[PDB]
């Protein structure tokens, strides 16, 4: 070392990254036929 | 019902089973080869609960009236 500082460091990170992504299709055919 | 039943894809259920029951009718579902029978439930004949249990998203099924109405061949093709 030829420089410096004498001291205290405190580094706090958080970070949270969520991703939620749904898709729903449907296509239905219903048929009755009755006597 | 007293239906043919094959809870796993068959491509030909032939096991009817003595869950004779009177007045209700059976399921036949054909999904390709996912074939499915059951001593099915009467007042039903929806697709999205076939589907979920059956877990099946292609299938065309038939909830046939009454007592051995379900063996496999009923759904042509």
């Amino acid at each position: 070392i030829t420089s410096g500082s004498m001291g205290g460091i405190y580094e706090y990170i958080l970070v949270i990254d969520k991703a939620k992504m749904e898709s729903l299709g449907i296509t239905s055919r219903d048929i009755t036929t009755c006597f | 019902l007293q239906c043919y039943n094959c809870p796993n894809p068959t491509a030909d259920c032939k096991t009817a089973v003595n869950c004779s029951s009177d007045f209700d009718a059976c399921l036949i579902t054909k999904a390709g080869l996912q074939v499915y029978n059951k001593c099915w439930k009467f007042e039903h004949c929806n697709f999205n609960d076939v589907t979920t249990r059956l877990r099946e998203n292609e299938l065309t099924y038939y909830c046939c009236k009454k007592d051995l109405c379900n063996f496999n061949e009923q759904l042509e093709n």
